[PDB]
Order: structure tokens, then sequence, then C-alpha cells
RNA sequence: CCCGAAAACAGGCGGCCACCGAGGGCCCGGGAAGAAGACCCGGUUGAUGGGGCGGGGAUGUAAGCGGGAAGGGAAACCGACCCGUUCAGUCUGCCGCUCCCAACAGCCCGAGUGCUACCGGG
RNA sequence: AGCCGAGGGAACUCGGCAAAUUGGCCCCGUAACUUCGGGAGAAGGGGUGCCUGCGGGUGUGUAACCCGCAGGUCGCAGUGAC
RNA sequence: GGGAGUAGCAGCAUAGCCGGGUGAGAAUCCCGGCCGCCGUAGGGGCCAGGGUUCCACGGCAAUGUUCGUCAGCCGUGGGUUA
């Protein structure tokens, strides 16, 4: 029982939750909810939401 | 109960009766269930609802009247029967 | 001709509202062991586990996702003994004895409670029923019980039932009994983990449903739709019979019904709503607590799988009826995770 | 496994009253039940609904204030938008604690008689 | 009488009935066939918001109407609804 | 007479609320405020056709798809100037 981080938010989710999207070049890629999911295929930053951890590393960047 | 003269402080849940109507019936059904809620809680045998408190359940049409509102009340006697007036607090 | 089966069974018919909300339990199983055989709570939530596969099939020996309900079982009150005579069509009861203290709330329930009745007469009765035990003319044995909701703040008003007790010797069952009255019972006393378990309550309720719904009828063609018999069945029969046939599917009450359901594994039985893994002590409750429930506090089993009912209502529990060959081992299975994160 | 004392031999058992009155229903606060009826829980020996204080969640960082901004302008200044204050603000048909407000006051239905054939003891 | 619908995409049905798709303006580009007038908006492709500045036409005009350029910037989406 | 105190009084413009008044009696009549609908017509003007339906005072047995203290309804008196 091990936990994966989240491939756009950068918080750990619970064994027994959440995605793992498989690209056809075998790029791996790990959802912890369809928010996220969405976001991330639709196109929105996560550099600009404060309720992600690219933020901080951003602000640090800043 | 609550003695007369004094000023009370009632906060009333619209929010509950929401969802019982159709969108637009939803004010003139909010203030029937003020005035119920008022007499209930207070005890009085009537209920006088101020202009200002109409007003405010109307603010934003038939289709949107406010969650929760704050309203102040005062009983009165007078020939027996209670009688509460609401006011905006 | 094309063939098809029918739509819907009819073993569960009529499909009516249950005469009680306390579900009735039919029948018993046959168990060696001297013990009364089955129990009662309240259903309160579902989670999951992650889990070593202990059952026979591919997958033993790997981990696995496994949900799981939890059922809070407070201690039952043993408040009289039954005994039970052979009569001229089937089984018909000869004597009861009450115990002579009983807590205050039980009157809730039965409005009509003796007044006097001492513990000398209390002796003086079981006095009575062991001779009548020992002379021979009696075949069966069965505890009266009552829960106590009061512990957990979910209500004053108890459930009162009959429970059966194992084995063969009515004497020995006797014993037991005299041993059990006038003292709680807990549920780790009766049941062993591992077990598989039959579970008994009544099902959700829905109202008054279509036949789509409780039958599983096709919808007709858009045609049908448009024209105002879309979700209708086509034709109540034939011409002759010239009658409607009880079998053809029609609208009425769907849900609150009695149910049985096979085979169950109880996975952990648990103490003041915690669980022991191999050092530590975990709250079962999750973040924020059990959604329409609160918060666990006294005595819990895990059963593995769905049960029948809404969240607080009555479950009744016993033994298999009808197990296979093939069963698992009646030991706690290698638990490796267990779910405590907000369930809204 | 499901329905099942209207099973006309129309059942068995424990207890209460009766030969004013056990017990029931309406009313009241509610929902896990529900087309009307019915079912279920509670009613100050109380956490049933609401409020207040906290928890868990949903979205995505409010208004105000300050500091910048491509360029323009004699200059004071204009400027979509960006950063800080700020996991913020708004909300909650979920949980907990707390008697702060309301579960007050009542109104209806309700079994009593014997004849002869007796039954087991008076 | 209306709104949304995962994965498939006419397997439905006498029959794609009904519903969906496309959609305004500017630039590019445009088949067969032809009574040489058309076909033709054929088909097919790009672009479009806000703010800051520069320029043109007519005009006496920092009056009024119309036509182009460059840069900065926000959003899943700029004929953003109709 | 039964059908039956049943169907209908929905669909094309879903509209009322608060306070005060009248009156035996007010969801349905009057005053004020809030909230709404029409807005190249549901607004303004006026033929034919109708014929007093126009105005004021007083009424509520019937008419008005509910009520009615209201009315194109009932009664009493008036009103059309080249
Ligand atoms: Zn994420």
């Amino acid at each position: 029982a091990r936990w994966n981080v989240c491939s756009y938010c950068g918080r750990e989710f619970e064994p027994g939750t959440g995605k793992m999207f498989v690209r056809n070049d075998g790029r791996v890629l790990f959802f912890c909810s369809s928010k996220c999911e969405k976001y991330y295929f639709m196109g929105r930053n996560p550099r600009k939401l404060k309720w992600t951890k690219a933020f901080q590393e951003a602000r640090l960047q800043r | 109960p609550i003695k007369p003269g004094e000023e009370v402080i009632f906060v009333v849940p619209i929010n509950k009766i929401k969802k019982r109507v159709p969108r637009w019936k939803r004010a003139p059904r909010a203030a029937r269930f003020v005035r119920e809620w008022i007499a209930r809680h207070a005890k009085a045998d009537e209920v006088i609802i101020g202009t200002d408190v109409n007003e405010k359940i109307w603010e934003r049409g038939a289709e949107k009247p406010p969650g929760k509102l704050r309203v102040k009340v005062v009983v009165e006697e007078s020939e027996g029967k209670r009688i509460a007036r609401v006011s905006l607090a | 001709k094309i063939h098809r089966p029918r739509r819907g069974s009819l073993a569960y018919s009529p499909r009516k509202r249950a005469k009680s909300i306390v579900p009735r339990i039919r029948s018993w199983p046959k168990d060696s062991e001297v013990r009364m055989l089955g129990f009662a709570g309240y259903k309160a939530g579902m989670t999951h586990i992650l889990m070593i596969d202990d059952s026979p099939g591919l997958t033993k020996g790997k981990e696995i996702f496994v949900p799981v309900t939890i059922v809070e079982v407070p201690p039952l009150f043993v408040y009289g003994i039954r005994a039970y005579k052979q009569g001229y069509l089937g089984l018909e009861t000869a004597t009861e004895v009450w115990f002579h203290d009983l807590h205050k709330n039980v009157a809730r329930r039965i409005k009509t409670l003796p007044k006097n009745y001492n513990e000398e007469a209390f002796q003086a009765k079981l006095g009575q029923l062991e001779d009548l035990v020992n002379d021979g003319e009696i075949a069966d044995v069965r505890l009266l019980v009552h829960t106590q909701p009061w512990l957990i703040g979910l209500k004053k008003k108890p459930e009162v039932m009959e429970y059966a007790i194992g084995g063969d010797d009515v004497k020995a069952k006797f014993d037991y009994a005299k041993e059990k009255i006038g003292k709680e019972l807990r549920a780790g006393e009766v049941l062993h983990e591992g077990e598989l378990l039959d579970v008994i309550a009544v099902t959700k309720g829905k109202g008054t449903q279509g036949p789509v719904k409780r039958w599983g009828v096709k919808v007709q063609f858009h045609k049908a739709q448009r024209a105002g018999k879309g979700r209708h069945i086509g034709n109540l029969g034939p011409w002759h019979p010239a009658r409607v046939m009880w079998t053809v599917p029609q609208a009425g009450q769907m849900g609150f019904h009695h149910r049985t359901e096979f085979n169950k594994r109880l996975i952990a039985i648990g103490e003041n709503g915690k669980l022991v893994l191999d050092g530590n002590e975990i709250e079962i409750t999750p973040k924020g607590g059990f959604p329409h429930y609160g918060i666990v506090r006294s005595d819990f089993l895990m059963i593995e799988g769905t049960i029948p009912g809404s969240f607080k209502r009555i479950i009744r529990v016993r033994p298999a009826i009808r197990p296979p060959k093939k069963k698992p081992p009646v030991e706690r299975p290698q638990i490796t995770y267990v779910s405590r994160e907000s369930k809204q």
C-alpha cells in the first residue's frame, strides 16, 4: 500500500483511488481526480493556481 | 417565552423552503414562511412584517430570496393576544 | 418466433411492503458448538481496505482491493428463556420465564410489564422450567433478547428478538441459557473472525415505481415515445383466457422488502471504535464522520461486500446456512491499508 | 429463499386491565418511510428541528489598501492587466458540542348483561 | 413541453423519421458540365476580444462617418449571449 | 334518475408580496411602495359594423368558468351645440 503523486497538483492520493493515463510513446501520468484530468487536457496552467505546488515553486522563481 | 419591550434577534432559514416550490414562486412563499416561523418562535398571535423586510426578501426578484435573514423582533401586549413586530437588524 | 427469457423473477412475489421493520429469521443452521446463533446491530457506513487474498482461486497471495461495510454492535441484554414442545402440526410454545430487573426504557416497547415479580419468584419459575425440561416434554429452548441503543445515542426504544441455540442436547442448551440470563452478551463471545455469515434486513424504500425499473422491461420505439406509451408495456395479454394474468408485469411498490443475502465474510471484530493492527490502534471512523451517521464509539463488525438497508437500520446476522465446500479459513486476513479519508 | 392467523379446528405463549378504565388515536418537533392512508423517531427524566462555536468538504485567492505595468504626455497623471496582503473569500439538502429559541396547551375513542348444557375443584 | 449524457457512431427503422452538425464579416482559393449567361456562398483553408499607440479618405474642422498597421495582455472558449 | 360532488376551470403572455382602508362579510375592490409582462405592439389614431354599451350617484337576487363591497350586469337621473 503505497501512495502515488498527482501529475497536475503535486499532492499525494490514497491507495485504491485515482487514475493512470498512458500515452502511446510510453509516458505515464497519474491523476487524483476528474478535476485534475480535465484541467490538464483542456489546458489550464497549474503554475498560476495557488492550490497547487507548482505555484509555490514558481513563486520561488519570481 | 420572551418578555415584551425586549428587542430580540432571529435568524430565519429560507434555504429550507427553497426547493419545495418552483423557482418562480420562491419569494412569495418566503414571506409566509417568515410569518409562520416568527409566530412559532415568539409565541405571538399576530405578526406585523415591515416593508423593509419585504423589500429585502424581494431585492433580487421572485426567484432568489436570501438564504438566511437576520431580523429584529419586539413583542407587545394589548387586550390579551401578543403581537410581534419585525424589522431589519 | 424469437425466444428470450422473461422479465424479472417470480420468486419474490407478492412484492409488498414488509410486515415489520425488524426482520424475522425463518430457518436456523446446524452448529454443533453450543452457542447463540446470531446477533444484531445498526448499519453505519462503507469504506475499503487493501489486503492479501486468502480465498481460494487465483489472486491467492496477491494484494487486492476489498470493499467493507461497518455494523455497530453494542451488547444485547438477555431478558428471557422460552421452551418449545411438539404439537400436532408443529412446534408450540410451552412456557416463558422473564427476568425481574429490566431497564426503564423497555416499557417504550413492552407497555405492560409485571409489577412485583421478585428475585424469589424468578428462581421458583426457573425451577419449574428446569423440572419440565428434565421430565422429557421439551423439544427446543430459545433465548429472548433486547437491544440497548441508549449506549450509542441513537434511540431509547429497544428492539426485542428471539434467538436459537446450537447443538442437540436440550439439557445442555438449557444450562447455557441459565448461565446467560440476566447478563450482557457481546459479539466477540458469539462470532468467530473469518466466518461466513448470512445477513438479514429490510431494503431501502423507493415507493411506487413503474415496470421499466421494477421488472426491467424495454422502453418502446421512439414512435411510441412520441405517442404516449414509451414507458408502458405493450399489452396485458391474449383474448383467451379472458382475464389478466398475475404473471404480467405492472407497477407498484418497489423496495422496503425483506431479503436474505448469503455468504458474507466477517473480516474483523473491533472494540471501542478502534482496530488493532500489528502494533497500532486506528480509528475506523473517517475524517468528518460517517455520513448520515456520526461517530462509532462502542464495538463493530467489518463485513466485506454490500448488505441490504439504509444506514441507521436494524440488521440481523446469523451463521451461514448454505456455504460452499471450498471455504476461506476461519482466521482474520492480513490487512495492509484501511481508508480513513473523508467520505463526503 | 419470498408472502403468510380469515388456517371457520378462524391458532400457541408471557404480561396488563376488566368481569372510573389498562390501553389507543389526534395534536406538536422531525425523516431512514411515503400519491391519500399507512410506517418510523423524539417530545424538558429531552440534543428532535433551528441558532452559536468548532470539524470535514466544494470552488479557486474576495473587497479595500499598497506597489508595478506596453506606451502617452511641459508636467500633475491615464492605463487593460500583474504581484503582495491572502489555501483567501463565499457557500454547505454532512458530523460534533452546547438548552440560547421552539417540541406549550389540550381534544376524541375505549371493554361492564345474562340463559340454559356444562367442564375441574367448591 | 424543455437541458445534459461515458465508450461506440445508423448496428435503429419501410426509410437517418426526429435530433444533432454548419452558421455573421474579411482574406485566400474554387471541379465536372454548360444554352458561355451560369454552376458558385461550389468544395476547401486561415483570421476575429480588451488596452496602448501610429497612420489614411472626404471634410475648414483633435466636428462627424468610413478604411488599414504595429505592439502589450487575459481566458477552456473573443460573430463568447442574441 | 344513475354516470358524479366526478371530468373540466394547465399547455399559445407561469405574478404577485408588504403595509394601510372600506365594508355584515375581502386571495379576487381602493391608496402607497417593492417586484414583474408588452414595448414596428398587448401602446397611439380611426373606418365599416354595433347602437347608448358613454357619465355621475346608488345596489348585489341572477350574469361573470372561483369570490366579489367590483363591472360592458341591475336601478335612478343626465349627456352629442359647426
Ligand atoms: Zn491533482
